[PDB]
Parts: structure tokens; sequence; C-alpha cells
RNA sequence: CGAAAGGGUCCUGUAAGCAGUAGAGUAGCCUUGUUGUUACGAUCUGCUGAGGGUAAGCCCUCCUUCGCCUAGAUUUC
RNA sequence: GAAGCAGAAUUCGGUAAGCGUUGGAUUGUUCACCCACUAAUAGGGAACGUGAGCUGGGUUUAGACCGUCGUGAGACAGGUUAGUUUUACCCUACUGAUGAACUCGUCGCAAUGGUAAUUCAGCUUAGUACGAGAGGAACCGCUGAUUCAGAUAAUUGGUUUUU
RNA sequence: GGUAAACGGCGGGAGUAACUAUGACUCUCUGUAGCCAAAUGGAUUAACGAGAUUCCCACUGUCCCUAUCUACUAUCUAGCGAAACCACAGCCAAGGGAACGGGCUUGGCAAAAUCAGCGGGGAAAGA
RNA sequence: AGGGAAGUCGGCAAAAUAGAUCCGUAACUUCGGGAAAAGGAUUGGCUCUAAGGGUUGGGCACGUGCGUGCGGUUAACAACCAACUUAGAACUGGUACGGACAGGGGGAAUCUGACUGUCUAAUUAAAACAUAGCAUUGCG
RNA sequence: GGAGACGACGGCGGGGGCCCCGGGCAGAGUUCUCUUUUCUUCUUAACGGUCUAUCACCCUGGAAACAGUUUGUCUGGAGAU
RNA sequence: GAAGCCAGAGGAAACUCUGGUGGAGGCUCGCAGCGGUUCUGACGUGCAAAUCGAUCGUCAAAUCUGAGCAUGGGGGCGAAA
């Protein structure tokens, strides 16, 4: 929500796009946009 | 003008009664049941801007400032002071009463 | 039988015009304000559920009017 | 009809085509499998033993790009994009509509052709039969609903050139 | 002999006895956000597009499931008036070896003259 | 009507949006843009109020309408004339107020060509061609 | 030596014509009511005379306390006001 | 709403910020024009041997267009189909 009222990512009668919101930030983790990498273990 | 004049009569498309306004005014329970049919984080401003006469959220307090100076503002308060019409009023148009003992 | 009309039944929504100590205000003349007054002025109120329409696939009318009538032609064990 | 088939729910089989056999998702794909509703969501033919209804894929004229091959013109293991057939007034069939000859008309008959209904639920039976228990029927009687069929416009919606 | 070293070939790195091309013969090879670079480490390129694709909100007769209204036709009349196509013609069933019948055989049947439509068949695609 | 893509290969078609004033406007970016992004508030009539202009015109002493020598910047005043915008307020009808007409649907992404432009008149308008930039070759 | 003799685009100013407003003469229309109303004609050529009209140029004079000036910042001791 | 310009606030200065002015661009919405994207469009012995309707692209320029002239088939011309 927070994220949609900033980006305007916004309704008719200023709702939030949590839908196009969170499909937006799937596809920025997948597309190498957001830093996530799983640690190697320890041997 | 209106949004969609086409479909403005279909009952999808209805807004909140005088009466209910009036209602609304008159008792705080009233108006904090048709909010409690609502969902506060799907509201403009959050539901934090509500104008009763108007039945309205609006997304800013200076939008809602904004607003009481145009014209639906003031027809609904004319309206308003007017009175509206109930079920009282019909039964006096045709000289009905009740009566309980 | 037909054309009008009348009544009914429906549809819309209160005619034209006139009037009004209704009307936000503005401007003149004087009693310089005491509906001061007169003038204009969206609108409002009254006359006014009034005005308009009504079969064209609505109803009634010997007893509300005006017309029309026993044809013409063709055919036939 | 048979089965440890108590009841309930079934399973195997027989006569039976009268009557039904649905709504959706999914094309990084042999589009086949999932989901639900339901009484049930059975399978085929009349095309595919070539073949003018409409419209998507196999599918492929001319423009274009990438991959493979080729010195090249170009061709392909291939992948993608965009791209011209446009009757009916004829005969027959079918659906309706008239009709000559028998004077005109009214009331009828019925050969022949067609043919129609279907499924579920609820009340009662009855918490009964049966059952250790959990559970749990049916016949007769009554009332609705599903699909189909034939009408109709009192009412409710819709439609407005009643201009 | 030198190369545009273009095409092309091209697993490296050491040695040597060859001694120059070609060598040849052995050896053995596997930071939960840094550092270094003249703020940045980019093609994951902005704007632009009658280019191709997936989705969301709104929207609605796309659909459930169709109904109704208008104008112009189609229709009927007066006038005017073609063309395509046409061996002959047109109801079916079964058989008619060459997987084809409209004409043959055997049956069902079968009654003048017509009008509006329809798209099964025959006709109909500068096919 | 009710539902709102359940239709269809595919939202094809239609509907929805649309003028103007005001509030407000993200990622990305070649820093120029994106952008009218997105999302909101309003618009009729009537009666008023306010603001925004032009032209003309100064007192003495002499000579005699001008010449001087003076004196003054409240003309910050009078007279005359004139047109269109903008803002503010009250009143008032309403189912409608850009009332007909006119008039962007918007957004998240991917592929693709830099863009503006051009071509297969009579089936293909495009990732095709051209373009600026870049690189090579030949010629005194 | 000049004229003939020269691009495209932007805003600004002058002039003609057209459009618009007011008064007047005459005519026409409207007139239940209202409307001193609505509408129509009111024009002046080539060719000439005369008086004038941005730019520019000339004379006096010598400008900082810089000035003049366009919607648009150009001009001035190479002489501005 | 690009350069250029004016004013104010700062800054030792170079410059920074704010409000105007200005009117650039093979920029943009869009009328005509030029073109020809889409529609189970109309039309299909048509109005037409390529037309009609709606929609769409572009619209100050690599824009549209006339007349005169030049290039001629083993050719020309070709932003190349």
């Amino acid at each position: 929500e927070m994220l949609a009222r900033k980006s305007g990512r916004l309704l008719k009668g200023g709702e939030p796009d949590v839908d196009g919101v969170a499909k937006q930030v799937l596809n920025d983790f997948m597309r190498g946009k957001i830093p996530w990498f799983t640690p190697a273990p320890e041997p | 003008g209106v949004f969609a004049k086409r479909t403005m009569t279909k009952t999808r498309r209805r807004l909140r009664d005088l009466d209910q306004i009036e209602r609304d005014l008159r008792s705080p329970r009233h108006l904090q049941q048709y909010k409690e049919t609502k969902a506060a984080e799907d509201l403009p401003g959050l539901g934090l801007y509500y104008c009763i006469e108007c039945a309205k959220w609006f997304e800013s307090e200076t939008s809602l400032v904004g607003h009481r100076k145009g014209k639906p503002h003031k027809r609904r308060l004319k309206q308003l002071k007017e009175g509206a019409y109930t079920h009282e009023e019909a039964m006096a148009a045709i000289g009905y009463r009740i009566d309980n003992g």
C-alpha cells in the first residue's frame, strides 16, 4: 500500500493497486533489480 | 459532469439517500454503522476526510475544504435545510396516522 | 355506416397572461429613509392536478350534430 | 438376475436408444488434461475410404528478419511477422402462401403422415423396518423445482416516431 | 619475401638432443555486498511507433438471452429493363465388378398453373 | 432489467474517457523528457463588487500669440472618452450545467527498430529502405 | 554605379477594404401585449495638385551620479540625450 | 517553452536561487490538404477494370502541388519493392 501510494499506482477513488505493485515487485525480484542471494553452506 | 451517465440509474451505481444523511447527522451511531459497512484502507485519504452532507470521501483536507465552496455541497445543504422526504411525511400527506393504543 | 363532438379512461406535469409589503442586489426622485418611494431583476407564490394529447389496433353515446343508403361491373351445374 | 446384498451406499450382469448427457480454466502446444455443478456429464456414424456454409491451426505465392547449409544465385533442421475470390434471380429439395375444373355455402367424418414430455427435491410413511453402535430405507398419499414443449400480456421489467 | 591478417585456423604452459620453416620427444594444468579503475562499471539503452505479445482497473448486448424502435431496401403497382449460364433434363431407395450415375433393372410412388423465402443437391470461383 | 468477458483463437466490435479552471503527478532517463503521467475538486442562470486604461490642461516680471529671466514638482488634481479580460460574493432552477455539437480511456511489462522520413499505384506500411554517426579502400 | 533583381519563419507598428457600435433623413416590416423598435440606401475611380507621414541623414554641443530605448537589449567620444 | 535579455536575493569573484521576458525545435494536439492503418464494414455482372463510410497516420517540414525542361528499353529512373 505504501509503495502504491508513493508510485501513484492508484485505482478509481484513490484505492491502492496492491495487485499491480505486487506484480512489479515480483518482476523486479526475478529480473536482477533487487539484491538477493543464497549464501553457500559453510564447510 | 457525471461519469458514465448512461448507467447512472443502475442499482449498482446507487448513492446514499438524504434521509440517511440526516440520520447520520443526527446520530453518530447510524453513521458509524455506515462506515463499518466500508473498508478504511480502500477509501480516499484512508477514510480520514469525509463529508457527511455529500456522503463522500475525499483524498485530502484541502480537497474537502475545496468542495465545500462548490455548489453541489450547497445544494445538499439547502436540501437538508428543506428536509428530506420520509414515511412520516408520506402519511401526513394523505392524512394517515398510526394508532398505538 | 362514416365524420365531428360530448362524456369516460389513460399520459405528461401546473398553460398563456395578470397580480403580489415574495425576491439576492443595483440605480434614480424626494419625506433622506421610518416595507422611504419608484425602476430593473434569475426565481417564488396565486388564479392552476391547470394547459396540452387521447386510437391512429382504448371505451360509451336510438335519446349531441352533420352526411350516406335498396348501387355499378363481371361470372355462374 | 446374482453377490455378507442387515439397513444405507454399491459391485457384476440382462432387456432396453423412450428421454437426457452441462458450465469453465489452461496454446512457453500433438491443446489434452484439470475444476465444479449434476441423475449422468456414454461412445460413435452420416466428412476425415479427396473434395465451395462461417471462421481459427497442418499451411506453404509475391515484402521482411534470425538460425543451419551453400563461393553464390538460393535451398532448408528450423523460428517469427504481415498478407485479394466477391453466387443465387435458375432446376430440384425444404419451409410457408394461393389456387383452375365439381353451382355457391354451412356443418362434419378420418385414410394417411406427424406425435411429447423428462429428471430431481421436499412433507408424510419415519428416526420406523433393519441395526451392537454409528446410522438409516421403501410402497400408497401430498407439494414444489430442472430440462423440454405449447401458449399468453392481468401484473413487473424492457423497448418510444404516440415525436 | 612482407601482410587488410579480410577469410581462415587456433586447449594451454615449460623445456630441450633437433637447431631456420614444419620442429619432433618428454614434463604437467583444474562482500548480505569487495577490490580496482576518470560519478560510473552500462546492451536489463531513454524518447518515438496505424510494428508483434501478456496482464490490471474502468467500461459495456461479447455472452447468459434475447427483445424492441427508426430510415432505406426486400414486397405490391406504373413505366423502363439486362447479364451470367444453358447436350438434354431435373423426386427418391437398392443393385448396376473397373468403389461413378440423372437416363438402365427392381421397387417406393406419382395430379394443372403459381407467389414469398431458403441455401441440402445440381449449377455457380476471369477455378 | 440483473450479472459484467462467464463470449471469442484473440475484449473483434461497442461502451467508457474527452473542453476549460484548480490541486496534484511515480519508476526510468541520453537530464532535454516521461507528463495531458497517475489520482482528485469544480463548470447553469441572475444580481452585484473589485482590479487591470487613453486624451487634454500649471504661476509670475517685462518685450510683445510667442521670446526670455525666473519660480514648482500633492496635476498624489480636474474635465472628457473608451474596450475586453480576470478575480471575488450573494441569490436562484435542477434528473442534466463543455446540457446539442465538439471532444485523450488509463496503467504494468516484454520483443523490436534510435528518432522525423520513404516503398511494393490495384492483396503484404513492416524488425524492410533511408538517415545522422562510425570504420575501410582508391585518387596529387 | 544604381534600378530590373529576389529565401523561409516569428512577433510588433502604419494604411486600405471587410466586420462591429451610436445619432440623423427617407423607405419597408412587426404591432394581443412589448419594442422612440428590426431591417435597407447614405458611394467616390484612374489621373493630378497641395499638406503630411517609420528608417535614415545634417547642424549646435560634448555625455559616469552613464544615458536614450524595444513586446523582444540594442545604440552612443567612430559623438549619444 | 531552447538560446539571448531584465529585475531581486545571495556569493570575494566564478557562479547559485527566485520571478518575469523571449519564442527555438526535421517537438507536439488538431482544420484544410497529402496519405492509406483497421472493420467477419458497404460494394463484388459496382457509382468505380480499385469506388464509398467510419476509423487512422502526418500537418511548418526529408510538407503538398502546377507549368516549362532533361533522362528512352541491351535503356532510364529507383530513401532498393
